[PDB]
């Protein structure tokens, strides 16, 4: 269980480096290391992740 | 937001699927059989020029049916020749933008999986007056091929393949509804894809000549 | 009657599971017999019958 | 305007079988004379119903 | 400056027009001249417009 | 660090270059040098800056 | 509700935004290549085999520099019939268990997706022992090329081509490191991306007997 300020910068983060992730996959361009492919890959595992663990603590 | 979560995860998810979706493999095969079509369009039209040079050198020998058969095949030489050339300039635009990498000798095909170059050829549920020419020269082929080459039993097989190659009519999808003939073939391809099927158009123009030559001698 | 535990778990494992096979369809790295398609399919599929069953209840 | 019932109920099935006709038409799996593009238009047509007739009452 | 009755008649009529002129674009049938994509043009367009003359209001 | 004031407007900036992208690519133009792929790598791109700048308020 | 109106639209837009991505064709491009390709074939067989007759009779009638390159000729002839034919039995192995439609005649190119019918070829980064005996294969037919065809001035030409097409060393990848050479273009593909290929080389072989027919007519 994390924190729910947590939760939310992780997934507006995600969703925004996995946006960028996919301009980078449309367009090839890719500054260094990043290569786009990667960076949409670590996008979309880290949200994931996101809405892994956030199934388990049923509060509300 | 109880469900409303899922719905923006479902924007996510197809804006991110927005991107490419052919793969790292199968645009290398549109790659590799653009070569391929190439060479083989290459080694066509340089021995078409010996089939040709041996039909009217035939023809300045005796005249006669050999003579309309060296008329004929000038006539959809010239026409295949104009088609040629055009799709030629289609497939530099298809293939303008990307820089073909030295030494080796292939462009990458890595890189060219967006047909962002052919977006200009039509307004999305039909052509613009872009590519309306590219439908009327097409039409223009056939009907050129048809007029020229014309009430005749031994090239009606010629022509029906001309005319089953070419149906410039709508297709139907894998569902069975039907769509423009350049919207089907060429709307959001790999630009690699689109220079492989116009440079397959090539080989089947190169392949029309083949074997009308080949009907003219035969 | 899908239970308010379940409900749950299908309301993450699902988005988790459509996320990670939309990741395995942009990318094609498919480790062993999932090949990404069919991890797509299980997660559109239970996130339809998710999408459906969560309609029966008006509750304000 | 309609009930509240078919409301609900329309929007959840209408946003549910649109998904499973993107489902039907990523997969290539029709069983009978479905083939996804007629579910795909008639979750289309069901949520244009939905965005038509809700654009009457602004109630808070 | 609008009414905000009219920017909601006029977003739920706009989405009602280029969800079944999409419904047009995935399917291509056109009636008359309504040839779907001017139809989703008018409606994206129109869309567009209240999204630009709704980012002016700083209610809270 | 940000004001409430341009919130809004960022938001609803970017619904609008995002819809009007959209709208490019689904209708195929030809203004300027874009038709696409070029106003979508703006709008996406803007989009992204949004989901980033989208958990910095996380009051509940 | 701001970006909310805009997100609940534009999810369906997207919607129709991926099925016009996904519906379009892109892999069934193969089909018309693959039928041209295969076209092809069907005309080439036929002109090679008038080709063959017209060298044998030509070596019948005039023997001696005819009779050697129709010995030549009915040698490659032979390894080109059995590669050729290999070549199919590899091909019907890629297209194991695809039928066509009944009434188009036509295959389900939408379909033949995945190439998980020749997985027998590999075993994670090497191969299995059916891949090992077709890199043997076409091992085999290139060097019964080269020994068929001697070291004349007229053929080094093709000699030299059928190097270059039928080159069987690692080709480097994107990354750069090394890669084998049916992992690099058959692991992965499409069936119908491997009976295109599979084709192609068809094509390529009765190319090569082509080349070799009207040259050694002309020599």
């Amino acid at each position: 269980l994390l924190s729910k300020k947590v939760m939310n910068f992780a997934y507006g983060m995600g969703a925004a480096v996995v946006i960028v992730g996919a301009l980078f996959k449309i367009t090839h361009f890719e500054i260094g290391p990043l290569t786009g492919t990667v960076m949409l890959s670590i996008g979309l595992l880290t949200e994931a992740l996101i809405f892994a663990l956030s199934a388990f603590e049923p509060v509300e | 937001t109880p469900r409303q979560k899922m719905i923006n995860l479902m924007y996510l998810v197809f804006i991110a699927m927005l991107a490419m979706n052919v793969s790292k493999e199968v645009i290398s095969a549109f790659g590799l059989m653009n070569e391929k079509f190439e060479a083989a369009n290459t080694s066509s039209v340089t021995t078409n020029e010996s089939l040709l040079t041996s039909l009217d050198q035939k023809a300045a020998e005796a005249k006669g049916e050999f003579a309309k058969a060296a008329e004929t095949a000038h006539k959809v030489q010239a026409a295949s020749k104009e088609f040629y050339d055009y799709i030629g300039t289609l497939k530099t635009q298809a293939v303008k933008g990307f820089e073909v990498d030295k030494e080796t000798g292939k462009m990458p095909y890595e890189a060219m999986d967006r047909g962002d170059n052919i977006d200009d050829w039509f307004t999305g549920d039909g052509y613009t007056k872009k590519g309306n020419e590219i439908i009327a020269k097409i039409e223009k082929y056939k009907s050129d091929i048809k007029a020229a080459l014309g009430t005749d039993k031994k090239y009606a097989g010629i022509i029906s393949e001309v005319e089953k190659k070419f149906d410039v009519s709508d297709v139907k999808n894998k569902e069975g509804i039907k769509e423009k003939y350049l919207a089907y073939h060429f709307k959001g391809f790999p630009a690699i894809a689109s220079a492989a099927k116009l440079s397959a158009w090539q080989n089947d123009v190169k392949k029309t000549e083949a074997d009308v030559y080949n009907s003219a001698l035969g």
